[PDB]
């Protein structure tokens, strides 16, 4: 779609040169003409008295690539004044052929979903942090990626909500005027790039965590042992060093080339594809351990129902792990278009705001040994 | 993913409105 | 012939509950009805010692009440200082499964014992600096189970072969033997004076010991199961036993019977570790179910639990001047209560 | 003091009958698991049966199943062993073990050779 | 002053943090194994198998297996009376079972052993603690049964009925009557292992002779198994 | 020798026999005499400011 920039800049042009034109060509010197004029859809020049005006379409409008054709209309009284339309500032005109030759319902119900979703989700995992963190009792590595994981998701979501905040800023009625204008906005502003490249980074370091999860369960099941510290000293660094070394890059050719979206449209996806790779290869890799480690799951069972436990077992292994992505991962933006996009945005909004949810609920609050903590520390105080 | 992808076509859709409103507004004079 | 003998020893026997059944003028619950109840008691951990790999089995007090030392089951020795919770020293075993350890009253020694039979003494005050063992005790057959110093020199320890010893550590040879349980001695406690020691033997008897003489000089029954803590009155006329049958139990050595027992309905878990504190009115035990209750040793009726630990007891001290309370367990932990 | 005095054995011909009761005292019997112990001439202490707290699980060793039967009575605070179609093999003394711990059913060192909480026992020949 | 002697008590105690670090990372990444049974079990063979390939109250053998390191741990004078030092191998990796198998007919050693084990798996400081079951006697089984030496259905009653089940098989050329007393064997300890061991500790029973060599090899399998088990279970997957 | 052993018991009792006994009551006394006479000497007891805490 054409940009509000490009049109305003259009406009502009199309302003300047008219009313150039008019204050420079000589009087027509027509009979009993009236004078040529200039009101804010197009222009005007002198108009025989007691008849209509023909003039072309404006070549400004986002739809003139559509309808080029089109005759915009001025009435002018018998004794060269313009026509007093009823009740209006302007003149009578006519542009009922200069027009041009919904979305919106999908866009709201994403918008409720997702954001309940995200709301959902950092109100269990800041509970969720503050009980593992409240009980010295539970501090482990593994509880320690656990907390990683819990504020990268509370990351993500604040990030969500604070994009949802700056596209609302992005289109106010303010910034529509100073636009408009031709003033500076909120759109020009490095603070709106830097709110997308934040929720750029959270989404990859979001998706790193569960990557390094993912991973520290596999060494832990394929009978591997290291050192504990530097072990956990190398998660940490690929948890959330490893994607500023990519959104960094990302963000620097975008701001070197199409800046003029404020990093918010990638309508090339050239350079998407940054930012796309590395996430799919974390998705390739998590989907592989989920195989290797429901094998390992199956050879248990099986030596020692069995399909019930099975799929128990499976499902809770997708919030860790986030193989959900998988089923739309390789579906990619070029090709996903009407209900096939549909689908993969509604899967993919409501799947992950609300994984941190279920990772929340499953890690702490119906974990066992969790649940045994709080009625120790219950009857603990009870015994106070 | 579904996030920057959904960002986009939001971002698209309303600068599409924004223009729309944009020439609604030129058309009534200022 | 032996039923003849048999027929003596029931004798003999039956005398000495006669003789102790016509002692009991009264019961100490009778004697004490008058007196205040100490009221409700709160503990708050005041300090929280981790560093510790294995499950904790035993720990001692420095005569200063300042230091402590602390052995677990991956083979090392941590001395503390309650105090800034720092750790002065770190010895390494050369045996793993270390189940007791000393203080010296000089506080220049440490002892530990475990599996092995053998019982090392280490010199916390060498020339270098380091700690280096002194001396390897080494004429038990049997898993050693707890060792008090009596002073640098001499050293007192009960072995599973269910026979006390008294050591010389200069030569270390074996001074006395004490041979008069029949089942594994696993506690024993010095009198005040250091003249006489008790101790409990898995087999539901604790015995008085004479040190200089060397030979049993009372017997105790009354429990109904092992005995794993034992712990001298701070007047010295009296021990409290804790028991695998979930009760504790106070002695008298001048009554030569037994005059109050500590139990309630909601225990079924034996006591792992006995203690009291320094007026005495107060008789701590540590327990499995992870808790330690403390016991008005007067009235019977329980005062307070210093729970806070997530796996067994094992060990449970009072400092010499009673400010303070250790525990330790088998998640590695020591708290001090106070 | 953990008191246990079994009584009813004696001499018997091959094919007979003989019960075994035994007396505790000093301690709560409905608490512990009891058992019973016997040892052939020559050879060590051989386990036979046991029965745990209200009596309602059983276990009897091999080589005396269907011919032996034991029961408890907590009320009188007592243990027996019926002992039906003796056979010359099981001349043996008979011992009373106790279970070391209240309330535990592992029952660990009662076939021990010098156990603290075993009865003297009582010689039965065939 | 004060202060210098608290921050020399720091500098000393941030010593001894530094070497326990280290102390760490070996405790953890070695594993430890109790070697159990009776004086007729052969564990003493087992032993010597041990140290081949690779009066003290207790006896230290350690062995490794494919670059991991295992302490083997065998008690040689303490007393038949277990119940209060056996508390001790509470956080063992796996107790190590070696049963005298055909070596009876004590009045019944199989029994005795039985009886062990039972109360080691009711145990409730060894109820998280699995016991590797190596039948070390088996050859021996073999000429004791075929000759009716052994003869076991007089001990037990149950092998008048007891049928070989579906998933047994036999070694090549082996005697079905052997094979199904061996089997009889180990589904006695089975019956006992399958009750009071839901989800806490397992047990793995194995066919063995004094002479093997790849005993090493199944107890780290069953390490490997139990190691598996252990993560498993603490991400509640299992 | 079990005969030993029978005779050795049979020693130790007899020697327990002649010791000298005291009435519990008396004992009772004499243990809740040492007890009050160090009420105030006892921490754990009587809890004591944090100024003379060590443990604060």
């Amino acid at each position: 779609t054409v940009s509000l920039w490009e049109t305003v800049q259009k406009w502009r042009e199309y302003r300047r040169q008219c009313q150039r034109s008019l204050t420079e060509d000589p009087p027509p010197a027509t009979d009993l003409f009236c004078n040529r004029t200039f009101d804010e859809y197009a222009c005007w020049p002198d108009g025989e008295p007691g008849s209509f005006v023909n003039v072309s379409c404006p070549w400004y409008l986002p739809w003139a690539s559509s309808v080029p054709q089109g005759h915009v209309y001025r009435f002018c009284t018998a004794e060269g004044l313009w026509l007093q339309k009823d009740n209006s500032s302007l003149p009578w005109r006519d542009l009922s052929e200069c027009e041009e030759s919904s979305p919106e319902e999908q866009l709201l119900f994403l918008y409720i979903i997702y954001t309940v979703g995200y709301a959902l989700s950092f109100s269990a995992l800041v509970i969720a942090s503050a009980i593992l963190l409240g009980f010295r009792h539970l501090h482990c590595t593994r509880n320690y990626i656990h907390l990683n994981l819990f504020a990268s998701f509370i990351l993500r979501a604040l990030s969500v909500f604070i994009k949802d905040a700056a596209l609302k800023w992005m289109y106010s009625t303010a910034a529509q005027q100073h636009q408009w204008d031709g003033l500076l906005s909120y759109q020009d502003s490095l603070s709106c790039r830097l709110v997308f490249l934040l929720m750029q980074y959270c989404v990859a370091a979001n998706y790193y965590w569960l990557l390094v999860e993912g991973v520290y369960l596999y060494t832990l099941l394929a009978f591997s042992v290291f050192s504990e510290q530097w072990i956990f000293r190398l998660y940490v660094s690929i948890g959330w060093g490893v994607p500023l070394l990519f959104v960094v890059p990302w963000g620097i050719v975008k701001y070197l080339y199409e800046d003029e979206g404020c990093w918010t449209r990638n309508s090339n996806m050239n350079y998407w594809l940054i930012i796309r790779l590395p996430i799919l290869f974390t998705i390739g890799v998590n989907f592989l351990i989920f195989v290797r480690v429901i094998c390992i799951v199956v050879s248990k069972l099986k030596a020692n129902d069995i399909k019930c436990r099975l799929a128990k077992s499976t499902l809770t292994l997708i919030p860790l792990l986030g193989t959900h992505e998988v089923i739309f991962a390789f579906v990619m933006d070029e090709h996903a278009r009407g209900t096939l996009r549909f689908i993969k945005l509604f899967t993919e909004l409501s799947f992950t705001s609300f994984q941190g949810l279920m990772v929340a609920i499953l890690y702490c609050f119906v974990n066992n040994e969790v649940q045994l903590e709080f009625r120790k520390s219950w009857e603990r105080w009870r015994l106070e | 993913h579904a996030e920057g992808t959904f960002t986009s076509d939001v971002s698209s859709y309303l600068e599409g409105q924004a223009a729309k409103e944009f020439i609604a507004w030129l058309v009534k004079g200022r | 012939e032996l039923d003849q003998l048999r027929q003596e020893a029931e004798q003999l026997k039956n005398q000495i509950r006669d003789a102790r059944k016509a002692c009991a003028d009264a019961t100490l619950s009778q004697i004490t009805n008058n007196i205040d109840p100490v009221g409700r008691i709160q503990m708050r951990t005041r300090r929280t010692l981790r560093g510790h790999l294995a499950k904790i089995y035993a720990m001692h007090w420095g005569t200063d009440s300042r230091l402590l030392v602390s052995a677990s089951q991956d083979g090392k020795l941590i001395i503390w200082d309650s105090y800034t919770t720092n750790k002065v020293h770190a010895i390494p075993l050369r045996s793993s499964w270390v189940m007791t350890c000393a203080y010296a009253p000089s506080g220049n020694y440490v002892a530990c014992g475990g599996l092995d039979n053998i019982c090392s003494i280490y010199n916390l005050k060498t020339r270098e600096g380091n700690v280096r063992v002194s001396r390897e005790l080494a004429g038990h057959t049997g898993y050693l189970s707890c060792c008090r110093f009596l002073d640098d020199n001499q050293i007192v320890t009960s072995s599973g072969d269910t026979t006390c010893a008294l050591w010389d550590i200069e030569t270390g040879q074996q001074t006395t033997t004490f041979t008069g349980h029949t089942g594994d001695v696993m506690s024993l406690s010095l009198a005040p004076d250091t003249r006489l020691f008790v101790s409990g033997a898995c087999d539901a008897s604790a015995k008085l010991w004479d040190v200089r003489e060397g030979m049993c000089r009372q017997t105790f029954t009354g429990h109904e199961s092992d005995i794993n803590a034992i712990c001298f009155f701070p007047n010295g006329n009296a021990f409290a036993t804790g028991s695998d049958d979930a009760t504790c139990r106070l002695f008298d050595l001048r009554a030569d019977q037994e005059l109050m027992t500590y139990s309630h309905d909601n225990i079924i878990c034996g006591i792992t570790s006995v203690s009291f504190s320094k007026s005495g009115r107060l008789l701590l035990a540590g327990y499995d179910d992870f808790n330690c209750n403390v016991w008005d040793a007067l009235k019977a009726d329980r005062a307070g639990v210093l729970a806070g630990h997530d796996n067994r007891v094992s060990c449970l001290g009072v400092t010499d001047d009673g400010m303070a309370v250790a525990t330790g367990s088998w998640d590695s932990f020591l708290k001090i209560w106070n | 003091q953990v008191q246990l005095q079994e009584s009813g054995g004696g001499l018997v011909q091959p094919g007979g009958s003989l019960r075994l009761s035994c007396a505790a005292s000093g301690f709560t019997f409905s608490n512990y698991k009891m058992n019973w112990v016997r040892q052939a001439p020559g050879k060590g202490l051989e386990w036979v049966s046991d029965i745990s707290q209200s009596g309602a699980s059983i276990s009897y060793t091999g080589s005396v199943k269907g011919r032996f039967t034991i029961s408890r009575d907590n009320a009188k605070n007592t243990l027996y062993l019926q002992m039906n179609s003796l056979k010359p093999e099981d001349t043996a003394v008979y011992y009373c073990a106790r279970c070391p711990a209240p309330f535990t059913r592992d029952c660990f060192d009662v076939t021990s050779t010098t156990y603290a909480y075993r009865g003297q026992g009582t010689q039965v020949t065939v | 002053d004060q202060r210098n002697e608290e921050k020399a008590q720091r500098e000393a105690n941030k010593k001894i943090e530094k070497q326990l670090q280290k102390d760490k990372q070996v405790y953890r990444a070695t594993h430890r194994l109790l070697l159990l049974g009776a004086g007729e079990s052969g564990k003493n063979t087992i032993v010597k198998q041990m140290r081949i390939l690779h009066t003290s109250g207790i006896f230290e053998t350690k062995f490794q297996v494919d670059k991991v390191n295992f302490h083997m741990f065998d008690v040689g004078a303490q007393r038949d009376e277990r119940r209060k030092w056996i508390q001790c191998f509470n956080d063992v990796t796996a107790i190590i079972f070696v049963v005298a198998s055909s070596s009876y007919n004590q009045t019944n050693r199989l029994q005795a052993a039985l009886k062990l084990f039972d109360s080691i798996w009711n145990n409730k400081w060894l109820r998280d603690t699995s016991v590797i079951l190596f039948l070390n006697k088996q050859d021996l089984l073999a000429e004791k049964v075929l000759a009716g030496k052994s003869k076991i259905e007089d001990y037990f009653p149950e092998f008048a009925r007891y049928t070989t089940p579906e998933d047994a098989t036999p070694e090549p050329g082996e005697d079905p009557r052997v094979t199904r007393a061996k089997y009889f064997i180990r589904d006695e300890f089975l019956r006992i292992s399958t009750a009071s061991g839901d989800g806490r500790h397992y047990c793995y029973p194995h066919f063995t002779c004094a002479v093997d060599t790849e005993n090493i090899r199944r107890v780290f399998n069953d390490c490997r198994d139990i190691i598996q088990r252990m993560h498993l279970r603490q991400y509640e997957l299992l | 020798a079990s005969i030993a052993q029978a005779r050795k018991l049979v020693e130790q009792l007899k020697m327990e026999a002649n010791i000298d006994r005291i009435k519990v009551s008396k004992a009772a006394a004499d243990l809740m005499a040492y007890c009050e006479a160090h009420a105030k000497e006892d921490p754990l007891l009587t809890p004591v400011p944090a100024s003379e805490n060590p443990f604060r």
